[PDB]
This record gives structure tokens, sequence and C-alpha cells, in this order.
């Protein structure tokens, strides 16, 4: 698990920032 | 008998409900937020952690004797908490424990009790992940205690109170830590530990041990977790470094650790004056007392907080060294009257050629002079007197004469007119020319702050301060 | 545990620490893009 | 231990392996348990405090050969046992004037700030006693306002030495500040002005001023010049910079935030 | 906070100025032309 | 001042020199700031008889200076006597920051086997390894293989 914790946090990041970029989108795409 | 015996039913039960009341939503939803709320780091417990800043200094202080807040101690820290069950129980005994306040006689805890107070948290399956919970606990073996003000015989049993607090830094630091930054709450708990461990230290001899444990518990700080505690930490580490007659600043100047951030208006405001102080004794040349005035307006918003009339004191003391002459009468508080009257004195035979009346004066009320830490105010006083005078004369007079100025400046003599045109030039007290030739100081002026470009010099910054604090809006709205 | 679990027990820290504040700020921006979709619906 | 306790102590030094030998003294004057900490064992204190006062002649040795760092390194392991950690008794009464050869070697080289923090470890014992500090911190108050050459009007006063090495250096101290002052923006005070009332009584000095500044003495003065740009403001270098600066402003206004 | 290290518990210019940076404002100052009955 | 106390180029003070540094190695590292030459050029000493040893002290004050990779680098430079010293709590510090470098370094190796490769200090990996051995030893091997996986070995 704690090697598997460590891997599935780094997994956490980024399929988490791509929704940080996607919110950035929507709102933008909203205000057309 | 029959005056005093009527007296005490009311004393005790108001303690007895909200002091009761208040630790007990203060673990309550704290704890709620240490198990849930992973950004836990601003509590609202926070707020309550300032709560209890001021809470327990005015609150209670002993523990009220007629079974008011004795009974408190055995009450709160039999806290098992094992399941459901077994904390359900305890929430039981929340009120439980009310009957033997009340009906019976509480456990008498006069900061004896205490210590061995500290197995109720281990009995019945102990909880440790709750360092937040048991570290309030470990604060409140000194709330009544220390905050009773005693400094006596129970200052030793103090330091072993927070020995095992420092023990909780050692679980913390060592046990079950998976990033619930508890740190910077346990940063506040050493804060108020040695807020009073501080006066302990004050009550005794240095602190040493606390130097190199202060180089420790800050060493960790920077890696890990920094937030408040090397803030705090420092101030309490540069407080008696500077109470110490030594070296002792130029190290200060040296510990390059001066940025922890954003203080809440609170430790940051401070902060610049326990810098200020330290730029202040290397002959400070208006760097710093810019930082004077920021510390004193930052956060003024306190009563006479006991170190803000020294600040308030100290302020001007070295601008008017450098070139002002302000009193300091602006704010005179009821709290400033008594703190005014050697300092009224002091600054009027400064900017007055009656530098007799400045010695009888420094002879007159040095005493609070030197009680006020400021010895070497004279060794550089009687440089900015004539360097006073010549500022005024030198603002007067556009193309005044160095040949006249000196002579109504009490200088009586042409080779004491030229004891003050050999370094005002390097210095820039006044903006003039002097020659031989013609031995006339004029001075000139100037414009194009409008027609250079000062004003989008000084506008870059602030448009930089409002899309911070639109910043800061965006960033604090959308919590619900 | 301190040589060989250390480095990684203290390296998710801040593995655990983001994805702790970013969630906070996602749904942040989840609650202003739902203002939007209500609005321009209606 | 104690070698050459007094070998060569109030006749003279005329032999330099005293210095080396007494300096093997203080090889295990540093090494017998402790030097900074000096834990325990107070009676190793003792040459300690002859192992102060070797230093205190040791930078005897160093005033008379010109020894500045091995002075300063005297002077500190001497200020390194006066803040010995522990609480011990009185060191001497060779303290307060070896701190006042100190706070000569210190002043006069323009450390002030370096001066500042010096004078706050004994708080009265260095205002209304201890001369050897006295005439180095009314020097310093001399060195406040304008009394650089009003020392030299209090030159004449010294407690035991000629003070040569201090009131040399508060030559120099005023030299560059005079040749400075002079370099401003000034007319000329004449060869009578700059070389007698000063110092200097007509020595080279006039290749001191004449070589290390300009205001060639040749007829009868010394001489200016400009000592000025010639106001090269183009004030459209920012026009770039400036520019970004606004494209940052409308950048982070415009940007989803 | 909680310190308490205190003692017990304009006036700054316009005193600054009304008691020494003023001059006639405390005493008298128009005693001029007697010694002007003649200049 | 108190300072200059090394002030003195003798042989028998190069080995007292050190005896002094492992003295005042814990705590004046913002001293050591303004002494890095003095620690520095007393590491640079043919004639020095306890070599490296100016770079274990070295490795103690670039960590407070705010070097992070320097004390790893003297750390590297700090011979037998760094190897030796693994059991602690502060070295962990720049042992982890060694097992950052080390494993970034080792996936760019891993990147491209072959022309131009960064060589890996020997006494960089000889901690790395040993580092490893506490994996074999400290009863967990979700984490002897985790580094395995990340060192590209």
């Amino acid at each position: 698990d704690l090697y598997s914790r460590y891997k599935k946090l780094q997994q956490e990041l980024e399929f988490l920032e791509v929704q940080e970029e996607y919110i950035k989108d929507e709102q933008k795409n909203l205000k057309k | 008998p029959p005056g005093g015996g009527e007296q005490e039913p009311p004393p005790p039960p108001a303690p007895q409900d909200v002091e009761m009341k208040e630790e007990a939503a203060t673990g309550g939803g704290s704890t709620g937020e240490a198990d849930g709320k992973t950004a836990a780091a601003a509590a609202e417990h926070s707020q309550r952690e300032l709560d209890t800043v001021t809470l327990e200094d005015i609150k209670e202080h002993v523990k009220q004797l007629e079974k008011a807040v004795s009974g408190k101690e055995p009450r709160f820290v039999l806290r098992a908490l094992r399941m459901l069950p077994s904390t359900s129980r305890r929430l039981n005994h929340y009120v439980l424990y009310k009957a033997v306040q009340g009906f019976f006689t509480s456990n008498n805890a006069t900061r004896d009790f205490l210590l061995p107070f500290l197995e109720e948290p281990m009995d019945t399956e102990a909880d440790l992940q709750f360092r937040p919970r048991t570290g309030k606990a470990a604060s409140t073996p000194l709330l009544p205690e220390v905050e009773a003000y005693l400094q006596l015989l129970v200052v030793i049993f103090m330091m072993n109170s927070k020995r095992y607090k420092e023990a909780q830094k050692i679980s913390d630091d060592l046990m079950q830590k998976i990033s619930t930054q508890n740190r910077r709450a346990l940063d506040l708990v050493a804060a108020k530990c040695y807020y009073y461990h501080a006066r302990v230290y004050e009550f005794l001899d240095k602190l040493d041990v606390v130097r190199s444990f202060l180089h420790a518990r800050l060493r960790t700080a920077t890696l890990r977790h920094d937030a408040d505690g090397q803030a705090t930490l420092l101030n309490l580490l540069l407080r008696n470094y500077l109470h110490y007659s030594l070296y002792d600043q130029a190290e200060k100047l040296v510990s390059k650790s001066v940025f922890p951030e954003q203080a809440n208006n609170n430790e940051w405001a401070r902060y610049l004056y326990y810098t200020g102080r330290i730029k202040a004794i290397q002959l400070e040349y208006s760097e710093a007392r810019r930082t004077m005035t920021n510390a004193l307006r930052k956060a003024p918003q306190h009563t006479a907080v006991g170190f803000k009339q020294t600040v308030h004191k100290l302020l001007i003391v070295v601008e008017l060294l450098l070139g002002e002459i302000p009193d300091r009468l602006q704010f005179r508080q009821p709290s400033l009257k008594r703190s005014l009257m050697p300092y009224f004195l002091l600054t009027q035979a400064v900017r007055t050629g009656n530098l007799a009346k400045f010695n009888q004066v420094l002879d007159q009320f040095g005493e609070k002079f030197q009680a006020d830490g400021t010895y070497t105010l004279i060794i550089r006083l009687r440089h900015n007197v004539i360097k006073t005078g010549v500022r005024m004369i030198s603002l007067s007079y556009s193309r005044i004469s160095l040949a006249d100025i000196a002579q109504k400046l009490q200088l009586d003599s042409p080779e004491d007119a030229e004891f003050i045109v050999a370094k005002a030039i390097r210095d820039g007290v006044i903006e003039a020319s002097i020659n031989h030739e013609k031995g006339y100081v004029q001075s000139k002026e100037m414009i194009d702050i409008y027609s250079t470009r000062e004003p989008q010099l000084a506008f870059h910054q602030r448009i930089s301060f409002c899309l911070d604090i639109h910043n800061m809006s965006v960033k604090a709205m959308r919590f619900p | 545990g301190s040589g060989l679990r250390q480095y990684y027990l203290s390296k998710i820290e801040e593995l655990q620490l983001i994805v702790n504040d970013k969630s906070q700020n996602l749904r942040r921006l989840q609650a202003q893009r739902n203002e939007l979709n209500a609005k321009v619906r209606l | 231990m104690y070698e050459q306790l007094k070998g060569e102590w109030n006749r003279k030094s005329p032999n330099l392996s005293k210095c080396g030998e007494e300096l093997g003294r203080l090889k295990l004057v540093l090494l017998e348990l402790n030097f900074l900490p000096t834990t325990g064992t107070k009676l190793t204190k003792q040459q300690l405090i002859l192992a102060r006062d070797i230093l205190e002649i040791g930078a005897q040795w160093s005033i008379l050969r010109k020894d500045i760092p091995s002075f300063e390194r005297y002077m500190a392991q001497l200020k390194c046992y006066y803040f010995d950690y522990k609480e011990q008794l009185p060191e001497s009464a060779y303290m307060h004037q070896l701190l006042g050869l100190n706070l000569l070697f210190l002043l006069s080289q323009n450390r002030v700030a370096e001066f500042h923090t010096e004078l706050e470890r004994l708080p009265a014992k260095d205002i209304q006693t201890n001369v050897y500090i006295k005439h180095p911190v009314s020097l310093e108050q001399y060195l406040m306002e304008g009394s650089y050459n009003k020392v030299f009007l209090a030159k004449g006063n010294i407690p035991a030495e000629s003070y040569t090495f201090f009131i040399d250096i508060l030559l120099d101290t005023i030299r560059d500040e005079i040749a400075g002052c002079i370099e401003k923006a000034y007319e000329k005070i004449l060869f009578t002005e700059a070389t007698r009332i000063l110092f200097f009584n007509t020595p080279k000095k006039m290749t001191d001023y004449a070589k290390k500044r300009g205001w060639v003495l040749g007829p009868n003065n010394y001489y200016s010049f400009a000592s000025q740009q010639q106001k090269p403001e183009d004030t459209t270098i920012p026009s770039t910079e400036l520019a970004k600066q606004v494209i940052e402003y409308a950048r982070q206004l415009e940007m989803i935030v | 906070m909680s310190e308490k290290k205190q003692p017990v518990d304009e006036d700054n210019w316009d005193d600054d100025n009304v008691e020494d940076d003023f001059s006639n404002q405390l005493r008298a100052e128009l005693e001029k032309h007697g010694y002007k009955m003649e200049t | 001042g108190i300072i200059s106390l090394l002030d003195e180029d003798e042989p028998q003070l190069k080995e007292f020199a050190l005896h002094k540094l492992n003295a005042v190695v814990n705590d004046f590292w913002a001293e050591i700031s303004e002494s890095v030459d003095k620690i520095e050029v007393l590491y640079e000493d043919e004639g020095f008889r306890s070599r490296q040893f100016a770079a274990l002290v070295a490795s103690k004050v670039f960590y407070h200076l705010g070097a992070f990779e320097e004390s790893l680098n003297y750390a590297l430079g700090a011979g037998d006597l760094f190897n030796v010293n693994d059991n602690s709590e502060y070295v962990e510090t720049i042992i982890a920051k060694c097992i950052d470098h080390y494993t970034k370094q080792c996936v760019e190796n891993a990147d491209l086997p072959e022309g131009e490769k960064k060589p890996i200090d020997q006494r960089l990996e000889g901690i790395v390894n040993k580092m490893f051995q506490r994996c074999l030893d400290d009863h967990k091997y979700k984490q002897a293989i985790g580094i395995a996986l990340e060192t590209r070995r």
C-alpha cells in the first residue's frame, strides 16, 4: 500500500489538474 | 460568616457553565475538523484559539474552589474515547461529573494532580491520534496554574508539564503524523507555553537550553512545516538575545530567516518591532524608523498591551536623532500619561539650543532612560543637536551663507562654522554646495516628479496590491 | 521504517496535501460553473 | 605545564622562539579538557586566565610588530574567555584596558556597527570608568558630529601607551573623507588650508592629493573639475519594459483566476 | 497578546508649536515697537 | 571578538582545527555562512591529515545556508566520515535529498543509456545502496522494491 500510496497520490495529482484547466475552459466558453 | 457565607452560591456556577462548555465546543468542532476537514489548516477553532488567547487570561485563574473548576480537570482529562459507545459514555460523563461538582466535592487539583491526571487520557483504550485534543489537554495543566501567575515552586512543575508537551512534539515528529498538519497548531501551543515559560526564564536565569532546543525546534521548520513557529520561536529567540548585553544583534542580522509570511496582523506587526529595535541598535538611519512607524501603525488595536508603550516610546526617539523633531503627545493615552514625562522633557532640548537644559534633563531622568534600554541616545544625540539646528536654518534660507549660519547657532567662531560643513554633503542633511571662493552654502530645488516617471513608480506596487486583494477575495469566497 | 519506510512515508506527505487543497479549489470552480449553467439555461 | 611562564614578560621580547613556544603552551591550554564550553573543573579555567593574559601580551607583540590579524586573534580568545560559558569568578585587572585596545582597534578602522555592539556588555564599566575605553568612547563621540580633528586637539591624552597605531588610522580615516569632501563640489581652499590646517607639514602629501586625487596645485591652489555628467536622460528606455508592465496588468486582470 | 508588561495603565505639533516653536503664544513678544520708536 | 579563534596556519592546529569543527559543528551555521571560505579553504589542504572532514562540517553548514545540494556534494566529499554516519534524525534530510537527486539522476540515465550520460558519483551511490541495506534491515520491503523501480536498476 505504502508504495502504491505514493504512486496513487501521483495519479491523483495530474488527473486532478486536468479538471483544473477544464473548469477554466468551461467558464470561458460559458461567457460566450 | 454571615457576610461571607451568603456570597458564594453564585460565584462557582458561572465558570461551571461557560468555562465548562467553551472548550467543550472547542474540542468538539476541533476534533470533528481533525478527523474530517483535511483542509483544517485554518480552523474556525483557530479563532477559538484566539478566543482562548484572551479566554483564560480573564475567565478563570484559580480552579474556583467551592467546586466550580476543580472538577473540570478530572472530568475533561478522563477522555478515553475508544469508539462510538465508549465515547458516548464520555458524552454521558460530561453531564455525569456535573453532579460531582454541584452536589459532591470536586477533585482538588492544585497544580499537583494534573500530572497524575495525565493517566485518564491513557485509561480505557487511550487516544494518541488526537494530539491536538490531548495537546489542548496539555495546555490546560498550565491554564489555571500558569495563568494564576504564581512563579512560586510550581515553575518547575510548569517545566515538567511542558516537558510532557515537548514529548508531544516528539509524538508529532515520530508518532502517526501522516501529513496531519498539526505542527502549525503545535507551533501555537509552543507559542503559548513559551510566553509564560519565557516569563519562567525571566523569573530565573538564562535560557541557553531553550536556545539550542530553539535552534532545533526552529531547525525542523523550513524543511517539512513552516508557519508561525519560525515566527514566534524567532521572536522568543530575539527578545532575550536583545535582553542580554552582548554582541547579540549582528547575529540577528545574519539570521537570514526573516520571511515567515503573513502573521494575521498580530505576529507580523510586533515582528517589525523586534527587528525594528535591532536595526535601531546600529544607529538607524531612516531605514527602520519607517518600519517603526509601520509596526506602530500595523497592530495598534489593543489597549496599551505593555510593549506597545515601548514601541510608542522608542519609535520617534530614533527619528529625533535622525531628522524629525515632533513631540510625542499625539496619542496622549491615559496609558501614556505616566510614560511620557521624562521623554516629554527629552525632545525639547534637542531642537532648542539649550544643550545645558538637555544635560539637565538627561541627568534628571536618565534613570528612567536607563530603564528604557536606550543608553546610547546621548552618544549620538549631540550629533543631531547641531544637525537639527543646521537642518532648520538650512531649510529656512535658500542661498544661506555658512559664514553667517554658524554665528546664529551659537557657533561664535568662523572655524566652528565649518565643522559641520564637512559631512553634511556626504550625509544629505541639506542639499547645497560649499565653496571656498564663496563660503556660502546655497541650496536649490527641482521638479519633474510629475515630469519624470515618479508616479508610475509609486503606482505599480499598489496596482499589484489591489490585484492581490482581488486574488484574496476569489480565493476566499466559494466555501459554501 | 526510518531508513527505508520514512523516505516514502514522508514523501506521500505533499502528494496528499496537494490533492487535499486542490479539491477545495476544484469544488469552488464547480460551484461557479454550475452558477453559469443555471443562468444561461434559464 | 607552565612552559616559560614569565621567561620574557617584563624585560623585553628579544627572542621570538618564546613566541612559538608560548603558543605551544596554548597547544595544551586549548586541549587540557576544553576551551569553549569548559563544562566542568573550574581549576582548568585558571590557565585560561593566564591563557588570556598571555594572549594579551601576545597582542602586545602584535601591536609591536604591526600584526592586525593575530592581534584580533588574541582579542578573540580573550573575549572568548570573558564570554566563557560558565559563570566563573573575576578574571584579572587586565580585561578593561585590553578591551580598550580592542575598541581603539575597531573604532579607528571605520567599524561603527561593530563599535556599537561592543559597548553593551558591561553596561556601566566603559562610561564613567575604564579610561582605556573612556578615551575610545569619548573618541567616538568626537567622531559623531565633526570632532575628527578636534580629536587631534585631544590627542595628548593617553592612559598607557602612545595609541599611535590608531591615532594614525584616525589620521587616514579622516584622510579618505577630507579627500572625498574636497573632491565634492567645492572651490579650492589653498595649499595653506589643505596642507597646514589639516596635517602633514609639507611632506609628499602634495603627492597624496596631487596623485591620489585631483586638484592639481601648480598656480597657488588646488583646482577642481566638473564632477558631473551631461544629463543623459532617455526616458524612452522604459518604453519597452513599462509596456511589458501593462501587458502584465491586462494579463492578470484578463486571466480567469 | 497576553503580555500586559506596562506601567500603571494633539499637544505634539500644535503644542510643539505653542510652547517652544511658537514664542508669542505662551509669553508676550510685543515690546519691540518700544524698541522701534527710534529705528 | 571571539571569532578570530582560527587565525593560525600551524600543522597540529590542522588536526586541532577539525577538533574544533566537530565541536562547533551543530548550530551556528549562520556564522559558518560567513565562515564558508574558512571551511572551504580548510577543506583545500593537501597537508591536511583529516581530509573530507571540512566537507563534513561543510555539509553541516550549507544546509542552514539553504544549499540543499551543496551539503549533499560535500557530504559526498566527506569520505568514510559521512558513510559511517547514517544513524540519525537530522541526516534523514540530506539523505532524502540524496535519494531524490539519485532517483532523478537514474531516471535521467535510463533516458539515454548511451552517449553523454551524466556520471553518477561513487560516493553518491555509496549511501544509496547503503540506504537500500536499510531497506533490507528495517522490516519492510515495499520500500526496497519501490526504490528498485525508480532507480532504473
